[PDB]
């Protein structure tokens, strides 16, 4: 017959045949995250091998059926992603070259070790040691040889390694129709075919750039008062007008100053909003904890958990001889079978991170209906905003009078709310200026504009230009700090990050003034209303069968990303900074170095 | 899953040829625009509702 018919046709064989392999493959994943054994580790692998293969032969066949006889805007997604998907265009050794280089990037980062100075007796690894130390030590000089020392053991082992690699994704990319693996990464967001709502692979670098020149003022005055609570801190070491050492930001690489938050509490004599004696007082455990949150969540009009859930997800540590990864997850096997895992203890972040992943959870089964290859939401954004959104009405003050755990005689006055504004800030804030700048510089070198030998030039130099750190010990071109950090060395994404923080206030915004709330924004608990949920639900529902630019305009009326949600959040923050910066230059210092 | 016509009330069909949907003839054999017609389910206990 026609094209469309015959498309359809071959649509239909692959939908049921993908959804048992896919089965068969997950439940393999999750009983090795279980039971963590040798055969079950073969069985990863036979499962994975099956799905893997699969999924070639398909995307083979498939490109007998060209596009441009399709005009129904839905099989000609199906299809596209098919042969984006597995196909093949490196030549074999190739190939086997880069997925080499990709397992020897991996595995050296789990197996990368320091350990401590002019001493070969005892060796620690990075997250049980090392973490601790950058998290809690005081100590000058542990914090800086430690910065230092992993830096040089694994940066520059895996800077031949990142020349070689970036060669080959170019080589791929230039293969395909994308200019570069950095406009390959850049295609998730483009949307096209549709009028009024197109988008473009370019357009993405203006918009982020645009965004990030309206927060300009709320972070410059963050840094500010952190500048000067770190006076306090390490006197003699830091300069009123420099940048502050790359050493001293409570983490190994600063992407996030949460660790910050005793040294720079605003007002330490003020009660913190805790309630984890109240819960060991009350007598909760993990089904209670559970329980709980899958209340919340009927109170808006979602539908709450199968028995499938229940009996087979396990929210507690087996111990003994059973050792799991207690990292939570949010599962989706399909299928109908929704699991959860993640080892729980009595504590309030417990309490919220149930929340959080229980929002995944849901968004999973509102798109069920859809087909196998639309079952995923709208970008790489959308699904983690979702579980985000949650956790902010979780820690609400309401929300815990209502449950019970936080005492009714408790007050809000100044201090509460600038302490827990402050929380907020050095988590959300303070990885902006770092998510936007790693993504950036992952740009210019796929792009080709910054050559080897100036890859450090070029990365230290926006380091006191854009997040204002200067580095504590200077570095060759031997180093390779970029392939130190997780995402990096395992070729992840990472302006997924950028977006999702944008995302997540443009829909709290839009719930709680659905809801007809009134007062500060960060006061809002969407417990009672049904109006919410049930706009909420009609977006989760899509699945990627709409463009993403459509979907949003569905929720806040807009068709792109907006910064102004997140600062109205941050307003009253926004004020009393300014006082406290009265006496304070505003402002880093480029020329300042600390190593004279 | 895949016939040429729709089905009489209260009728049955066991015919199990490959169902065509190219143009050039499938001759018997399967592959490109050449499929079986019946399909199999899967049952386990791990199953959702
Ligand atoms: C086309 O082919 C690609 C593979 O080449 C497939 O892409 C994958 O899609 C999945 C689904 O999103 C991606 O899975 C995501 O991986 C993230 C990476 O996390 C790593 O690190 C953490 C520890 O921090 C580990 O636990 C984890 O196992 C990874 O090693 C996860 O963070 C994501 O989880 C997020 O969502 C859950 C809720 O489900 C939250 O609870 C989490 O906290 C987190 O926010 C997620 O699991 C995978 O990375 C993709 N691969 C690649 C290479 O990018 C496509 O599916 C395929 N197209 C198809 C099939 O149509
Ligand atoms: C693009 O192709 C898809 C898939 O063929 C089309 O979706 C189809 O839409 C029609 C009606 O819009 C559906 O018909 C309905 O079937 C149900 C039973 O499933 C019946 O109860 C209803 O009364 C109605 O007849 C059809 O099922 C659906 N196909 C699938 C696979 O879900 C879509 O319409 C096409 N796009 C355009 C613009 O035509
Ligand atoms: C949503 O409604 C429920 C029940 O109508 C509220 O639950 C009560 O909350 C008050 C606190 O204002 C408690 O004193 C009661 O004991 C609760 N009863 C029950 C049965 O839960 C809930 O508080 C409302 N949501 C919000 C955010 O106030
Ligand atoms: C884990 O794997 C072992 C070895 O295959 C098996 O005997 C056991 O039943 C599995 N499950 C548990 C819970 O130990
Ligand atoms: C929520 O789950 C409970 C079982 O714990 C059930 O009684 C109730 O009917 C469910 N709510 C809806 C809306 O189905
Ligand atoms: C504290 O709140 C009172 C409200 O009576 C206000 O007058 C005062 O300016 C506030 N101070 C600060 C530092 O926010």
């Amino acid at each position: 017959s026609t094209i469309e018919e015959q498309a359809k046709t071959f649509l239909d064989k692959f939908n049921h045949e993908a959804e048992d392999l896919f089965y068969q493959s997950s439940l393999a994943s999750w009983n090795y995250n279980t039971n963590i054994t040798e055969e079950n580790v073969q069985n990863m692998n036979n499962a994975g091998d099956k799905w893997s293969a699969f999924l070639k032969e398909q995307s083979t066949l498939a490109q007998m059926y060209p596009l441009q006889e399709i005009q129904n805007l839905t099989v000609k997604l199906q299809l596209q992603a098919l042969q984006q998907n597995g196909s093949s265009v490196l030549s074999e050794d190739k190939s086997k070259r880069l997925n080499t280089i990709l397992n020897t990037m991996s595995t050296i980062y789990s197996t990368g070790k320091v350990c401590n100075p002019d001493n070969p007796q005892e060796c620690l690894l990075l997250e049980p040691g090392l973490n601790e130390i950058m998290a809690n030590s005081l100590d000058y000089n542990e914090r800086l040889w430690a910065w230092e020392s992993w830096r040089s053991e694994v940066g520059k082992q895996l800077r031949p390694l990142y020349e070689e690699y970036v060669v080959l994704k170019n080589e791929m990319a230039r293969a395909n129709h994308y200019e570069d693996y950095g406009d390959y990464w850049r295609g998730d967001y483009e949307v096209n075919g549709v009028d009024g709502y197109d988008y473009s692979r370019g357009q993405l670098i203006e918009d982020v750039e645009h965004t990030f020149e309206e927060i300009k003022p709320l972070y410059e005055h963050l840094h500010a008062y952190v500048r000067a609570k770190l006076m306090n801190a390490y006197p003699s070491y830091i300069s009123p007008i420099g940048c502050l050492p790359a050493h001293l930001l409570g983490d190994m690489w600063g992407r996030f100053w949460t660790n910050l938050y005793s040294l720079t509490v605003p007002f330490g004599q003020k009660p913190n909003i805790d309630v984890t004696d109240a819960m060991v007082d009350q007598a909760w455990d993990a089904q209670r904890i559970f329980k709980e949150a899958e209340k919340f969540f009927v109170s808006v009009g979602l539908p709450n958990m199968t028995q499938g859930f229940w009996e087979n997800s396990m929210l507690t540590d087996p111990g003994n001889v059973q050792k799991a990864v207690c990292h939570p997850t949010a599962w989706d096997l399909g299928k109908g079978d929704f699991r959860i895992l993640m080892c729980t203890k009595v504590t309030m972040d417990d309490f919220l991170t149930a929340h959080h992943e229980m929002g995944h959870i849901q968004y999973d089964m509102a798109y069920a209906a859809q087909p196998f290859l639309l079952r995923n939401g709208a970008n790489e954004g959308f699904h983690e905003a979702v579980g985000e959104i949650m956790s902010l009405s979780a820690a609400t003050p309401k929300h815990l009078k209502s449950i019970g755990l936080l005492s009714p005689d408790f007050q809000e006055d100044n201090e509460t709310e600038i302490n827990f504004l402050l929380k907020q800030a050095l988590t959300i804030v303070g990885t902006l200026p770092f998510t936007y700048m790693l993504e950036k510089w992952r740009w210019m070198v796929f792009k080709g504009e910054i050559p080897k030998d100036q890859w450090m030039k070029k990365w230290w130099e926006m380091k006191r230009e854009i997040v204002g750190v200067v580095e504590p010990v200077p570095h060759d071109e031997t180093y390779c700090d970029p392939a130190s950090l997780f995402h990096v060395s395992n070729d992840y994404s990472f302006i997924r990050y950028y977006t999702r923080t944008l995302y997540q206030f443009q829909f709290q915004e839009a719930l709680c003034q659905a809801a007809k709330h009134e007062g500060p924004l960060h006061k809002c608990d969407i417990s009672n209303s049904t109006e919410a949920g049930q706009k909420l639900f009609n977006m989760l529902r899509l699945g990627k069968s709409e463009p993403w630019t459509l979907a949003l305009e569905n929720v806040v009326g807009a068709k792109n990303m907006n910064v102004r949600p997140l600062l109205n959040y941050f307003e009253p923050l926004f004020t009393w900074l300014k006082d406290q910066n009265k006496n304070s230059f505003v402002g880093w210092s480029t020329d300042w170095s600390p190593y004279a | 899953l895949f016939r040429k016509s729709k089905l009489k009330p209260f009728e049955r069909d066991i015919s199990t040829e490959i169902y065509q949907a190219g143009n050039k003839p499938c001759n018997g054999v399967a592959g490109s625009n050449c499929y079986s017609p019946l399909q199999s389910y899967g049952f386990r206990p791990t199953y959702g509702v």
